């Protein structure tokens, strides 16, 4: 109907409207849907939290600066806090997501960058002692944002993750990380990137926290960058919902 | 600027004289140290032949008022690489009017005298020079910054195909992984 | 078999299949026909060789091993991975989850050690290379009951023939082979990163059956892995920086790409 | 039975018998030829067509 | 297809698309087309050159000054240099063309100023001596723009041709230009302009190293004008496509 | 019609009328025609250069002496100066080409001598020194007729292409060269050669001015002989025509 | 199967297939009935073993190297190219442009070499001889990472069995191999002369897989190249005067046939 | 499929089956048999007969 700089994503009780952006990047050509019979490994009988627990959760805001390294959010971490799909996870051994990443971004029309917004299943970071694994504080969110940095992370016996843009904390070229679902969100003109996640992983359904299938990770290729003057603070604010939730195995409170 | 994120860059900045060169880089992909690198040229240097076109999408990121007009030129060999846009004319170009759909592409058809070219150097064949000139400077207003940038991004085309495998030369080990 | 080229001839309508933004995350299809003309160029060649399957299907070396036929290691032990060597390794991280059987051929190639021991005389040495499941028994001493084979698999091969080979199967726990695990195996998120047992086929160990010459030789055990019936998923970026652990993906920051002189340069330094 | 089909030419008939119990020791699928690119590529939820802007 | 912003011309091997723009004008009513029997004199037989002499050949940029007087570029004589079109018309006698003149010129949002854009066939410029005629360095270009002057050209035994804008260097009204197709560059709004010319000549084929058929002007109506600062140097360039070219009689190099 | 002694080669502008003569001899089998789409390796639109690129081109004359040790013209290298030919192998980047190769001697009935006009596809010469390559100067002409000599060039550090006829520069039996087609001028009767080449590579399609995909090479086997008196001066001219010329990619002016 | 004869008789009218000019570049076909007479016979001769392919299809050596097996070069190395033998050379240069696959054959023998070593013994040298396609790595040392055969093909032959074979299908840039190359590969028209990329099949490297004895071992690789499948176009003078290089055209003047007395002698010197 | 031909005789019968995937490893084609001189000899444009002098 009409432009496309139009969209409007309703999932529960919270809706995104974008006034202007352009298309919904879909995965890798999959939409979320629940896991039928033949993938079905569980034996016991599955919830279905449907609308509470597919509401766009409103993750950290991060202030992009001038000059910004970029910014990662591990994915069943950044919400294990939030609602109850922090709840869910703890009270129940397997859960299966699909998710609505949505990193939204406004500017001006006198501000220019380019961030890109990739999702990595799989990320798995290298670290800076290089016969350590990083820790599980360093290496993960609590919703917040984790920043890189633009020199190599000194070496030591530290279990810091080696942060540097450029291998993307994983030893890949930066420039490379566009095969997986993405989309950019240059300000000249496109303010959100939607990335609508199926769930993907090796075995039908995993334990979510001890296992983090996705990784989102925010770039910026093209620093922010204006005249003097003006607003000096462009927040990036990302809200993530769960798609298709599915659990099993009602244990109890863990960790 | 091959240790930053300087590199994915192109600078581009308004200069007063137009016929000023923004970039250039010879196609000769998994050998040329600018597509060494990349998605395309990594599968690429398993494979001793390659076929087929190659599309470089040009993404300006300025402003949203600056404007600008590049003439995007790709030259065959035949001779030299163009220095002069009244030279890059000539050959296959496009000129890319900016505003509004940011990006714009420079599609390179295949011209070659066999029905592959070598990935690895060879001077039997060769690929020619993809050049950008300022076909119309970048006029910028008040208050908007006037140095902007341009990403390159390469891709394959679907008449493309690559023939006979080799292995990688930019992978190695000494020791084994302890 | 790839697609051809069409006719086209000049073009000056509202069209534009070039100009279209790339934000959108969208990969936009661009033939010659767009930027120019090009008439019908009929294509014959074809994207075979460049399958999965194909790809990946190329025996590498992943290993070899010593073992001294009359002293201590007369036997040699390898945790299966391809972790072990760059070239095969770097092909399997091209993708996050890869299903495959595995043919394994071993080239064991025997070598004289120098030593003052008289008349030393080869009875054509034995080689015995067994397979040890996960979670199997493990030999000690070689005279240990476990080289009985009792249900362990095993080749037996007489040296000065053609090489022994043997398949396996898919077998891991999950669906696929996990290339990248980002997870703990422990639930309070401590020990190790990343060494989920689902690319954790056992043990395979390897031992001289006889007593070879009086003098001491040296065999060295080399191992091909080949994938068969492979089917990936889910593609991802190559490797750039050096390996540098065999089990984590631990790495020293280095370049972006290979310098050059200027931007407008035409010539790689 | 004898699985006949055609060498790959570039522009004939070979007889091939599985001797072997197992599905897992059969020759590899060398011949298994397939493209799909609207997967990674073009992913949108909405196909852009070429012939408009992608944006309004 | 959706907004006429865009358009897009595609001639042999290059392409000019331009993202914001008008309609294209179309000649007297006529789009340019190889002569036919019934119009052919040439008794010979003419060569096609087609796509390779059918290109957009990008003639000299000119600075925009604030104030500036205008411009004129002849059209067999800006295109004697290069490629081959510059070659066929020194081989052949007799040459036959259409053209695609397309003027580019871009501005930002908070620039004002307003070209017209005329191709005036035959036009036969006046002398500042009033019983000479122009030199022919002075009066064609070499693919250089030539430009005008605000005064009159003092009179002297001088051949330098009068420059006035005003009168057009023909004795011309300058407002009344507009009869012949044309277009204007309101920096407004619309960034080119494209008049396609079909042949137009009193013979059906006329050598073109000798004869110049059409004189493409750009006269600025409302000056350049902004305010302090920004970018102070909008260029105007132009690219010209032969269309439908045929040539007869093949001579040997010549002036 | 009638007698054979008439032949009458007319390709666009120029006609060789011969009153006396014998056949023409055509290629392999084969008369140039163009490439179609099963053969076009390039993906580019090819031009067409037609009548004005086809027409023969008169080479340099050569003076028949008594005894003469023979000459040689590469083919793409001789029509890389003259008319249209020698523009557009340098503007194209590919060309494709087939010849008619018209040798042309007239003597009077008290003269005699005979000439072998063979074309050698892929003459590749040796050279004087035994581990080096030719010049490219000496090698190639330049629309001048190279000639051999009787006594073996000597050998020292010189590039000079090795050059006795009995070994023909290739160190090939010079009476083995009929194999190639050809024809023979015997002065007794028959007064030119006509030799049809259809375009023969290893690839569809080539650069011209970097490889020679024909070799002239006009051989007397029985020498000009005469009495005392008469005419001492019997030239040989060598007129040359494309035949179906097809060009890709319009790069520019180069070497 | 060739043509036959058939009866004539005498022969009075204006027909004289004889005299006809051989100006014309027009090879005259002329039986024996039309000098003579002679009556029907029928030949049964087969003009089979003529073939194009059948004539170049036999294995001809084209080259061997020696490698130590302790010490210096202990690997051999060589680019592909038929022309380091003159025997293969002269047949393939009989044609402008062939096209074919190849059929490697390697017969690899070993030989003891003179030392004052004690207790040499051999346990059966394994031997690799190893395709790296054009634009590939290149080993140095013996034991660099290159030798692991990731992708690169690989024929591992232990010693006393039949010879390694393999092949190699049409592998040209072009649609023909050129056997002649008149051009540069500069534009500029310097640099090597008729050094053309289509008939360089990159390099093969071989060497020793152990350490086989105590002493040293020099082993001799003899490659055997086999056109299968051929098909040549355009037909050329066979070489007169040697060959002087292995990739220029290079000679020394020589005689233009064996001398004899007079012009009416009728025996040979 | 078997292929069967006969064998090259002077003045029978064998059966071959190709077992490699491609179809450049097939025994070389040895049994070829085609001869057509009208190239090489004779190229000229208008065929002379051999019943009356090629020259006027
Ligand atoms: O290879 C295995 O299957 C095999 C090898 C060692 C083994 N371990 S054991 O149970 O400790 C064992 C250890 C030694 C012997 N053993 C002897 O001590 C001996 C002395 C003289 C002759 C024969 C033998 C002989 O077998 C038998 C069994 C089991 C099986
Ligand atoms: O053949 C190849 O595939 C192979 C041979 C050498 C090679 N190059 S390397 O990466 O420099 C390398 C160099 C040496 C070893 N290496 C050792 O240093 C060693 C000591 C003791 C036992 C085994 C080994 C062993 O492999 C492993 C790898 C790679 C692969």
């Amino acid at each position: 109907g009409y432009s496309d700089r139009a969209r409007s994503i309703t999932l529960g009780n919270s809706t995104i409207t974008t006034q202007e952006c352009a298309n919904v990047v879909v995965g890798y050509g999959v939409w979320p849907d629940y896991l039928k019979d033949s993938e079905a490994t569980a034996e016991d009988q599955p919830t279905q939290p449907d609308v509470a627990t597919c509401r766009f959760y409103t993750l950290d805001s991060v202030q992009w600066q001038k000059t910004s390294p970029g910014w990662w959010w591990k994915l069943p971490d950044a919400l294990s806090n939030l609602g109850l799909f922090g709840q869910n996870m703890q009270y129940h051994y397997l859960g299966r997501t699909g998710y609505t990443v949505h990193v939204q971004c406004n500017a001006s029309k006198f501000h220019q960058g380019c961030l890109l917004v990739v999702c990595v299943p799989e990320a798995e970071m290298g670290c800076a002692t290089l016969d350590n694994t990083p820790s599980s504080a360093e290496l993960l969110g609590g919703d917040t944002a984790k920043e890189f940095a633009d020199k190599p992370v000194a070496s030591g016996s530290n279990k810091l993750v080696q942060r540097v843009v450029y291998n993307a904390g994983m030893g890949v070229g930066v420039g490379n990380l566009t095969i997986f679902p993405h989309q950019w969100i240059n300000l000249r003109t496109n303010n959100s990137a939607t990335i609508v996640m199926p769930y993907t992983n090796s075995v039908p359904m995993d334990n979510m926290f001890r296992h983090n299938n996705v990784t989102l990770m925010v770039i910026p290729f093209v620093p922010l960058d204006y005249c003097p003057g003006s607003t000096t603070y462009v927040p990036i604010t990302v809200t993530i919902a769960p798609m298709c939730a599915e659990y099993n195995g009602l244990r109890l409170a863990g960790h | 600027k091959v240790n930053s994120m300087e590199a994915y860059q192109i600078p581009v900045r308004s200069n007063e004289g137009s016929g000023t060169q923004v970039f250039g880089f010879p196609l000769q992909p998994g050998y040329s140290s600018v597509f060494s690198r990349t998605l395309l040229g990594e599968i690429l240097n398993y494979y001793t032949h390659w076929s087929g076109s190659i599309k470089l999408t040009f993404m300006f990121c300025g402003s949203a008022m600056a404007t600008g007009k590049f003439l995007l030129a790709y030259s065959p060999p035949g001779a030299g690489a163009p220095t002069k846009r009244v030279d890059a004319m000539l050959g296959t170009h496009v000129i890319w009017d900016v505003g509004l759909q940011s990006s714009c592409v420079l599609c390179i058809p295949w011209i070659s005298q066999t029905h592959y070219r070598f990935v690895a150097s060879d001077e039997y064949t060769a690929g020619g020079f993809i050049t950008c000139w300022y076909q119309t400077n970048i006029v910028v207003p008040a208050d908007a910054q006037s140095s902007c940038y341009i990403m390159c991004f390469v891709s394959a085309c679907n008449d493309f195909s690559v023939r006979l495998l080799k292995d990688t030369p930019f992978i190695s080990q000494q020791n084994f992984f302890q | 078999r790839v697609a051809d080229t069409v006719g086209t001839g000049p073009t000056n309508s509202e069209a534009i299949p070039a100009l279209t933004a790339a934000e959108t995350g969208h990969t936009s299809q661009v033939v010659p026909g767009d930027t120019m003309q090009t008439r019908h160029v009929k294509n014959y060649h074809s994207r075979s060789e460049s399958t999965i399957e194909n790809f990946l299907c190329r025996s590498a070396c992943v290993y070899f091993t010593e073992y001294k036929n009359s002293g201590a290691k007369r036997y040699a032990e390898w945790v299966l991975t391809p972790r072990q060597a760059a070239q095969l390794r770097r092909k399997l991280e091209f993708f996050t989850y890869v299903r495959f059987d595995l043919e394994l051929t071993f080239v064991i190639t025997s070598t004289q050690q120098p030593s003052t021991t008289q008349n030393q005389d080869a009875q054509i040495l034995t080689h015995q290379i067994m397979y040890v499941p996960p979670g199997g028994p493990v030999p000690d001493k070689v005279d240990s009951y476990v080289w009985q084979t009792s249900t362990n698999p095993s080749v037996f091969w007489t040296e000065g023939n053609a090489p022994p080979r043997m398949s396996i199967p898919f077998l891991s726990i999950g669906n696929a082979y996990s290339n990248f695990y980002d997870g703990w195996s422990e639930f309070s998120r401590n020990g190790v990163y990343g060494i989920n047992t689902l690319n954790n086929m056992g043990t395979l160990y390897a031992r001289h059956v006889n007593a070879g010459s009086t003098g001491p030789i040296k065999s060295t055990i080399r191992i091909y892995f080949k994938p068969k019936h492979v089917k990936a998923w889910i593609p991802r970026p190559p490797r750039l920086c050096q390996y540098e652990k065999a089990k984590n993906v631990n790495f020293q920051p280095s370049g972006v790409t290979t310098t050059r002189q200027s931007i407008t340069t035409m010539t790689n330094t | 039975g004898a699985q006949v089909s055609t060498q790959k030419t570039g522009a004939i008939h070979y007889t091939n018998i599985n001797y072997y119990k197992d599905a897992a020791s059969n020759s590899a699928n060398r011949q298994d030829f397939t493209q799909d690119p609207g997967k990674f590529t073009e992913p949108v939820k909405d196909i852009m067509i070429k012939s408009l802007p992608a944006l309004n």
